[PDB]
RNA sequence: AGUCAAGCGUUCAUAGCGACAUUGCUUUUUGAUUCUUCGAUGUCGGCUCUUCCUAUCAUACCGAAGCAGAAUUCGGUAAGCGUUGGAUUGUUCACCCACUAAUAGGGAACGUGAGCUGGGUUUAGACCGUCGUGAGACAGGUUAGUUUUACCCUACUGAUGAAUGUUACCGCAAUAGUAAUUGAACUUAGUACGAGAGGAACAGUUCAUUCGGAUAAUUGGUUUUUGCGGCUGUCUGAUCAGGCAUUGCCGCGAAGCUACCAUCCGCUGGAUUAUGGCUGAACGCCUCUAAGUCAGAAUCCAUGCUAGAACGCGGUGAUUUCU
RNA sequence: UAAGGUAGCCAAAUGCCUCGUCAUCUAAUUAGUGACGCGCAUGAAUGGAUUAACGAGAUUCCCACUGUCCCUAUCUACUAU
RNA sequence: AGGAAACUCUGGUGGAGGCUCGUAGCGGUUCUGACGUGCAAAUCGAUCGUCGAAUUUGGGUAUAGGGGCGAAAGACUAAUC
């Protein structure tokens, strides 16, 4: 996250690590995203940089548009699909791991989203919040 | 707080027990364990479970 | 050469060595700092690790997204039955350190307590303090002047106390034995409070209530030898390494010619004293009450003791604490509580609790229900049930 | 790393630099040498793991600036704490991608092979190029090529234990160790400052990074609970109930163990360093300093935490008769 | 000079400089592939160039798959005891 | 069946090959696994190559040391080359 984050995020479970290929949730031409750095993440010895749902990250196309592909650009994610742990105790998972495409402050490449997004990343990105159609 | 419902079996949920899925289409369903998880994701019909309220109210068992 | 890449260290210096604790009672090193203005209280308390469960609690933090919201936290419950006092000792201050001059003990002892002097009690005369015994039953003569030299004396008293093991679902019948300071007025309040209470009970909410932030002094629960992977959570070598991979690599330099202390080795993993610090009292709960785990939300008549009772310690029918996270030591050990040393502000330490919910479902699977009656309620009558 | 200061820096030697010269330090370079080792000290790199140094990259507190703010640069006390993930390369080195508060430099027999690996070099097989009449040569390139032993002593990690009248309980605390770390968001505040562009900080709040100590209520994993159920083949004449299939296989699976894959917790007092000052002479003035003194750092010592001297100690209970 | 390397091929297992230059492959490639050739020192039965099929041969990439790894945990038998 | 003819096409039959998958067999790729004062002066386990022949193999017989034999490794010639 970083820059464009509108308050803070109490801790997700991570579940997506360098190397992971999660789905384009928004419609701006890309089929998948592939998560090559995490924003904010910490450094530790062969530990790799995770992330969870809400946290910027930096990513690549892919698959998708040849105008969007072979260049590294932020990305949110919006869906998970690792449990965790919300602080009412209800353990919660999509079924698919999703993120959409953003400038470094927040604003969406793209217009709308397909799917559920987490609450916890609607919160911390308006714009994000903005597109979705179903918060949850 | 709230008792939810066992989205496969009927059984009450009490809070911090179970687990919750959210589809691809949106929707929510909720287990009270991995049994019901498990067999959920397994594809299984909840009227051809023995156990199950649906399979009770099919059957009009304690009806 | 360096190190190619910088790592943190594994494992903690302060906790060392990690060996097997002396005794199974954890040792209070520390008391409250003493104020000659308080009334005399204790300082300490002894429970027994019953199990865990959870509350749901409406959370007020006037800044968090979950202000006015209701969470759900880990508890642990400490079976408390009200403690005996049984004799007092003070400590004269020395250049090399406090010193033991005098114990001053009560008349009667239990058989529950006097079996702590024995490791064969079933053939035994059962002689201890006969004579002790025999130096009370006159006006006070070998009692009050030990009593009056504790007062002229010993600038720090502390009151010898005696578990009620037969009130606990344990099969031990040998209560634990210990020493708790107090920290109210002077010294002779101090021995007067304990004199009057001598072969007398105290109860837990005489000396916690409810939010406060107490330590928990416990020895954890034992594994055995262990490795140096789990001991000290070191990296596993990869797959191809010949002569097993749950080791340390590298125990040392050539120079300097020897292994060093610091060098993470394998070896008793458990069953090490530890003191947890800032844990919060949620309920003080009564042993003279039914509806322990009912609140004022729920309304339901049931206790704390979950369907099936607590796994592996039995019932709650004594008074309990229900403190809010994990502290150290496993179900059935002696656990000694402790006062803050410290006044902690926080915003969190202030903050005053009411519960919601509290489960009692069975611990022994995932239970469903919290009570029989919802379970019979639910499920209909059966095949026993005519 | 200094000393000097011709000049650069609009103006101005020294904010920052600094020529021509000159004095040193280091042993992480490569040399030089041949003292030890050729009746063998296992030899490159990587992995792993600990400690040490400071010539400090970040973090704490400060001083200087051609420091308005922001950003940056120089320097001091400081090694307490941290210093990453990857593409290529056997590499050390290197060069890019990206995150980060930062991605500082080194030593420990060029740390570490009875710790690993064997990619490389460095036996024997083989190929190419050049050289050689030839056998063959090549710090030229390529491919394939056995990595042995601890049960001994010490060291370290844990575990007992004789003797201190016996035995039991409760304690004290010498000594030794010690730990927490860093960032973001809101607010301060679009405020101070600035012509404008831009654009802070203290306090406070909520979270988070790295680390550590526990714990298993929940979630997840694990299944010889061979607990229940199901399935294949065969055998017990069939049925019921079972045997075997190196735990036959599949689903669920309590208990236990366990995970930043789960949850909880991680203290406050003093003395100071740099530095800034007070009073105040020396030197009738002036001066943080000479006497005296104030505040002050992630520093040190305590509080706290962990062991408890098995030759450190205290209090207390009972102390044997027809061995 | 006896003849001066032709046809072809190439930083090739053969190119010192060299991690050669360009393009492609990647977020990033001293690797790989396709090109270029004044080639230290390619080259024609010292056989040259190409080649379907075959290969426990060497090398790169892609899909699938996975405890190889993030980051370890648990279980069974036989040891060790 | 088609075609003027040359001959082409379709469906069967047949059962060829130093063909192929894969046993017994023969061999010995990788784990650079186990063991490595071993069960063993070369083994064990899994993974593998090949499996109708340029195959595998018994017995008999021939070649003997600067000699033999060698689908050629300076390999083998009684744990000796
Ligand atoms: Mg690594
Ligand atoms: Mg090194
Ligand atoms: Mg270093
Ligand atoms: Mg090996
Ligand atoms: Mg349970
Ligand atoms: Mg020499
Ligand atoms: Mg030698
Ligand atoms: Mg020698
Ligand atoms: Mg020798
Ligand atoms: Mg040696
Ligand atoms: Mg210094
Ligand atoms: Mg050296
Ligand atoms: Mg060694
Ligand atoms: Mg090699
Ligand atoms: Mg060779
Ligand atoms: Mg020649
Ligand atoms: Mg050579
Ligand atoms: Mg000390
Ligand atoms: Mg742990
Ligand atoms: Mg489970
Ligand atoms: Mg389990
Ligand atoms: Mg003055
Ligand atoms: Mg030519
Ligand atoms: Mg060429
Ligand atoms: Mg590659
Ligand atoms: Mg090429
Ligand atoms: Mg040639
Ligand atoms: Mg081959
Ligand atoms: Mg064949
Ligand atoms: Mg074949
Ligand atoms: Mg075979
Ligand atoms: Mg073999
Ligand atoms: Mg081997
Ligand atoms: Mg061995
Ligand atoms: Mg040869
Ligand atoms: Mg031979």
């Amino acid at each position: 996250s970083g820059n464009g984050a509108q308050g803070t995020k109490f801790r997700i479970s991570l579940g997506l690590p360098v190397g992971a290929i999660m789905n384009c949730a928004d419609n701006s031409g890309a089929r998948n995203l592939y998560i090559i750095a995490v924003k904010g993440s910490g450094s530790r010895l062969n530990r790799l940089p995770a992330a969870s749902l809400g946290d910027m990250v930096m990513a690549t196309v892919k698959k998708g548009k040849p105008e969007l592909r072979k260049k590294v650009m932020p990305a949110i994610v919006v869906r998970q699909a690792k449990s965790w742990r919300r602080r009412d105790g209800v353990f919660l998972y999509f079924e698919d791991n999703a993120g959409v495409i953003a400038n470094p402050k927040g604003e969406m490449k793209g217009s709308a989203i397909t799917g559920p997004v987490g609450k916890e990343c609607a919160d911390l990105w308006p714009r994000v919040a903005s597109n979705s159609g179903v918060v949850v | 707080m709230k008792v939810e419902i066992d989205s496969f079996s009927g059984a009450k949920i009490y809070p911090g027990r179970g687990t919750l899925f959210v589809r691809g289409d949106s929707k929510i369903f909720r287990f009270q364990n991995s049994k019901s998880a498990s067999l959920f994701k397994q594809r299984k019909n909840p009227r051809r479970i023995a156990w199950t309220v649906l399979f009770r109210k099919h059957h009009k068992k304690g009806i | 050469s360096h190190r190619k890449y910088e790592a943190p260290r594994h494992g903690h210096l302060g906790f060392l060595p990690r060996k097997r604790a002396a005794s199974i009672r954890a040792r209070v090193k520390a008391f409250p700092k003493d104020d000659r203005s308080k009334p005399v209280a204790l300082t300490s308390f002894l429970g027994y690790k019953a199990g865990m469960t959870t509350i749901v609690r409406d959370l007020d933090r006037p800044g968090s997204k979950f202000h006015k919201r209701e969470v759900v936290e880990a508890v642990t419950v400490v079976d408390t039955p009200p403690v005996v006092v049984v004799g007092v000792v003070g400590y004269v201050e020395t250049p090399r350190g406090l010193r033991s001059l005098t114990t001053v003990w009560a008349e009667h002892l239990s058989d529950e307590v006097k079996r702590r002097f024995y490791k064969n009690w079933y053939k035994s005369k059962k002689k201890a303090f006969t004579k002790y015994s025999a130096k009370y039953a006159q006006d006070g003569a070998g009692i009050e002047r030990e009593l009056a030299r504790i007062k002229k004396y010993a600038s720090v008293v502390r009151v010898l106390v005696h578990t009620q093991i037969r009130k606990t679902p344990l099969a031990q019948k040998k209560a634990h034995l210990a020493e708790i300071q107090l920290n109210g007025g002077s010294i002779s309040e101090k021995v007067d409070w304990a004199r009057e209470h001598f072969e007398k009970t105290v109860a837990v909410d005489s000396v916690f209530e409810q939010n406060e932030m107490i330590d928990a002094i416990a020895v954890t629960k034992g594994h055995g030898f262990e490795g140096v992977t789990h001991r000290w959570g070191t990296k596993k070598l990869p797959r191809k390494t010949h002569r097993g991979l749950r080791k340390v690599a590298c125990i040392g330099a050539w120079h300097p010619a020897h292994v060093m202390w610091s060098v993470a080795r394998a070896g008793q993993r458990g069953y090490h004293s530890r003191t947890s610090i800032n844990h919060k009292i949620y309920r003080v709960g009564k042993g003279d009450d039914e509806a322990n785990g009912a609140t004022s939300f729920d309304r339901t008549k049931k206790t704390i003791t979950p369907m099936g009772g607590f796994v592996h310690y039995g019932e709650i029918k004594n008074d309990f604490i229900m403190v809010k996270g994990c502290i150290p030591g496993n179900r059935k050990r002696i656990v000694t509580l402790r006062k803050s040393l410290y006044t902690n502000t926080s915003r969190k330490a202030l903050e005053e609790v009411s519960l919601k919910w509290i489960d009692t479902a069975s611990k022994f699977g995932k239970g469903r229900f919290q009570t029989p009656a919802e379970k019979h309620a639910f499920m209909g009558t059966l095949k026993k049930d005519l």
